[PDB]
RNA sequence: AAACACAAA
RNA sequence: AGUCUCCCACCAAUUCGUAUGCGGAAAACGUAAUGAGAUUUAAAAAAAUUGUUUAAAUCAACUCAUUAAGGAGGAUGCCCUUGGGUAUUCUGCUUCUUGACCUGGUACCUCUAUUGCAGGGUACUGGUGUUUUCUUCGGUACUGGAUUCCGUUUGUAUGGAAUCU
């Protein structure tokens, strides 16, 4: 079970959720590169300022009195 | 004169002196907002473009992309001769005397 | 998790430059969390 | 055959549909949030016909197999490489990556259930009135 | 008889255009040497091999000039081309008293001789 | 806060002190008879204590005292001779007075040191560091002829 | 490059109908001579454009092209039923025009 | 260092 | 500077369809008129921020509770005494997108290729109906670049797919 209930609600853990779904990672990153997934190297560039976010609150949201 | 138009009866009660373009909210929520001249337009967006500007819309040759303006503000009039369905004898001088003769001549009208 | 713990590694060297940075600064939470707020 | 694929795909989807009802307001104006959107669709789209295979109870189809036909070549090679270039940029920035190593091992074991469909359903697109 | 000259048609596509330097009459040499040597830094990036150095008319003898540079300074080869270029021109015809420029445009053509002068890494 | 770094490259250049023997004059050849080579009793640890006394000889007390805050050796090797000194902004002064003053190693006679960049990053040194090696290779391909 | 007279209006379709921008086709991008250009000058549909001009100065075509100007739930509704079409052998993410239940609109540029 | 987090303190 | 909030895709609408003192896209946002209040209080004492961290003779400062936009008539006060201008208060009109959500019944049309029946849409009536998950849960959208193949006045004047980074 990659997710269990638990105390306050459903907990999800990376660590068996990857460990199962590993060959298929492996398959995804034999489809993407062909002869760049023997190398390591970096591949992905960090993420433009111009596209680059800020991240908001959690609550819903606060009405006027 | 033409009034406001029949949008949103909110958004429509703000206003009340300066007239929206069709992208004010966008604009808005894009770029910072002024009112000078019975009207609200943009004045420049968050993010600082003064080089950005140069390489895209100037006259440079390394231009690769394309800068979108709402000029939806600048207001037009559209004159017809109802003294005749014919050659415009009448606005030809309604426009000399408008403007320079410039604007009434050959090229422009051809 | 150790032979985990390589894959993740081996993933994180290629989008990140450092593989060690986050296991080291501890950014990489082992639980998530999923509950409506209250 | 049919069935363990469907279950590991509502199984996916649940898990999908639970992290997004907590991601919605942490992550609003994200580009990579545009992608993990777009994938529930065609996720729900794609379990809402095959769980229509027990609304019925008959032989298979005869017409939805054409909508399974057109709805699968939209995502196996036509959002599938800026779906991993998205999730791999979310994780390349270094503040959230807990959550991406997730979504990247999410899209990997959706992807793969689908091209399991593709292979299976391979004889039968042949066989009825296509490909 | 007033005659007015345009520039000529240019169309690249994406990247013909990063690692192409055009260079005027007017442009200086250090700033020619520059912007060769930033464009070659970003071609390998870029992912093409080589960069084009197109100009014609007057300013021809300094781009060989650049080319004779490179030629021998860093020791990188180099590929000299002879193209033409045809560029239209906005003529006035006769056939009162109007402006300079409104007035009747006819468009002729006019045959140039250019260089242009690829450079290896 | 910041700690304000100050990074200093230098390079032991070896004089061909050999009256004896005529030489040729060039750009190249002068080049490759002043960088020949650093003798294999080379380390980071010799250069910084022979720095360290010869900062204590010239300055004095207080003037080591103040400077041996930040002096650190970064990065090294004997193959190419080339260094990087950390210090503080206000001490850089003192630092390259010294290896301006520095005699001598104490086995190995007959160099000089010549400081040749300063920086508050060691990005821009690395990156002046491969412009210098770029440079080095031109007149050497063009000699070789 | 382009001569100072250039002036081209005509009916387009409403921007909501397509999906993705799709670009045009680019095959001969290189038989770009100043033939086309010295061509342009005299071939040009004069009528087309004094029809589409008055038709955005009139007031009531201008008022006609808000016929039936469809909804986002009514293109997504059509986007989706696209997906059952008759050629099942070609995926197509848009949606066809109709003469009769669509709205001309009238561009100038 | 800065900058980030329903962390951690 | 700060462990504060928000914008940085849209949606004639399960999408805060919010005409609510004014300005504002929003904001734990600015300000205006009146009345009251002090662990005996709506709430400060025995989410963020701040060394002291509002007040507790009067003033000044904080918190909360009311005042919807525009046009017309009458009364009062001021310069002014044909008349006109400003401020306050009472009557009262104009500002109009067949919309809380959800259940049942009736009436009409389409698909599944005869029917009773099975599902969706629209028009109407009746009702609090276990809407106790009182914090996110709706719809659509491949946004880097290069090249090649095929069909076309029988129909659409442009569409389909492929390889590499
Ligand atoms: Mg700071
Ligand atoms: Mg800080
Ligand atoms: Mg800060």
């Amino acid at each position: 079970t990659p997710s269990d209930l638990s105390e306050s609600g459903s907990k999800l853990n990376v660590d068996q959720f990857i460990s199962s779904r590993q060959f298929e990672v492996k398959q995804l990153q034999l489809a993407m590169h062909n002869s760049k997934a023997a190398s390591s190297t970096r591949i992905f560039q960090a993420l433009p300022r111009k596209l680059r976010r800020r991240t908001a609150s959690h609550n819903v949201r606060r009405i006027p009195k | 004169l033409a009034p406001i138009p029949k949008g949103r009866v909110k958004y429509t009660k703000r206003q009340k002196h300066f007239a929206w373009l069709p992208t004010h909210i966008w604009n808005a929520k894009r770029s910072h907002m002024m009112k000078r001249w019975g009207y609200q337009m943009v004045w420049a967006p968050t993010q600082k473009c003064f080089k950005l500007t140069h390489r895209l819309g100037g006259d440079t040759c390394s231009s690769d992309g394309a800068l979108c303006m709402d000029s939806s503000y600048i207001g037009t009039i559209i004159v017809k001769d109802k003294s005749n369905d014919s050659e415009g004898d009448f606005l030809k001088s309604i426009i000399g005397k408008l403007t320079a003769e410039r604007a009434n001549l050959r090229k422009y009208r051809e | 998790d150790r032979t985990q713990t390589f894959i993740k590694d081996c993933l994180f060297t290629k989008c990140l430059e450092d593989p060690e940075k986050p296991f080291n600064e501890n950014r990489f939470q082992d639980t998530l969390l999923l509950l409506p707020t209250d | 055959e049919m069935d363990n694929v469907i279950r590991s795909l509502e199984q996916e989807y649940r898990l999908i549909l639970l992290l997004n009802h907590r991601n919605k307001n942490q992550h609003r104006a994200a580009s990579w949030y545009g992608s993990f959107n777009e994938m529930k669709r065609n996720c729900g789209q794609i379990i809402t016909l095959f769980s229509s295979r027990r609304l019925q109870a008959k032989r298979l189809k005869d017409v939805e197999w054409v909508k399974l036909h057109r709805l699968l070549q939209r995502a196996l090679f036509r959002q599938l490489k800026r779906w991993y270039w998205q999730f791999n940029g979310v994780i390349a920035l270094g503040q959230f990556v807990t959550l991406g190593c997730t979504l990247v091992t999410l899209l990997a074991n959706v992807r793969a259930l689908y091209m399991r469909l593709w292979e299976i359903n391979e004889t039968e697109f042949i066989r009825c009135g296509c490909l | 008889k007033r005659v007015t000259k345009h520039p000529s048609l240019k169309t690249l596509t994406h990247k013909q255009i990063h690692t192409t330097i055009f260079v005027k009459s007017t442009t200086p040499y250090v700033s020619a040497l520059k912007r060769i040597n930033k464009f070659l830094d970003s071609v390998h990036k870029q992912g093409s091999s080589y960069v084009a150095v197109l100009g014609m008319g007057k300013a021809v003898e300094k781009t060989l000039a650049l080319g004779c540079h490179f030629q021998d300074q860093k020791n990188k080869k180099i590929e000299v081309y002879t193209k033409t270029i045809e560029v239209l021109d906005e003529v006035i015809t006769e056939g009162s008293d109007v402006e300079d420029d409104d007035k009747e445009t006819q468009l002729k053509k006019r045959a140039v001789s250019g260089v242009e002068l690829r450079i290896y890494v | 806060v910041r700690l304000k770094s100050r990074y200093i490259l230098f390079e032991i250049i070896f004089p061909p002190t050999d009256t004896n023997v005529e030489e040729s004059v060039s750009k190249a050849d002068i080049l490759l008879s002043h960088h020949r080579a650093s003798p294999a009793d080379v380390s980071i640890k010799s250069i910084l204590q022979e720095i360290r006394r010869s900062l204590s000889l010239n300055l004095g007390d207080y003037g080591s005292a103040k400077c041996n805050s930040l002096l650190q050796l970064k990065y090294f090797s004997n193959k190419t001779s080339t260094g990087i000194i950390r210090c503080h902004r206000e001490d850089c002064d003192l630092v390259i007075m010294a290896l301006m003053l520095m005699s001598k190693i104490g086995d190995v006679d007959g160099l000089i040191v010549n400081p040749v960049k300063v920086s508050g990053t060691i990005k821009k040194i690395e990156q002046f560091a491969m412009r210098r090696n770029s440079k080095i290779l031109n007149i050497i391909k063009c000699s070789q002829s | 490059a382009l001569p100072q007279r250039c002036t081209f209006a005509f009916e387009a379709i409403d921007p909501r109908h397509l999906a993705a921008p799709k670009k045009l086709n680019d095959s001969q991008r290189k038989t770009v001579n100043s033939d086309d250009i010295l061509s342009l000058h005299e071939n040009y549909p004069q009528d087309e454009i004094n029809a589409v001009f008055n038709e955005l100065c009139d007031p009531e075509s201008r008022t006609q092209s808000y016929n039936n100007q469809n909804t986002l739930k009514e293109i997504s509704a059509r986007r989706y039923k696209l997906l059952t079409a008759t050629p099942n052998s070609i995926n197509k993410t848009t949606v066809p025009f109709k003469e009769s239940d669509d709205p001309s609109i009238p561009l100038v540029i």
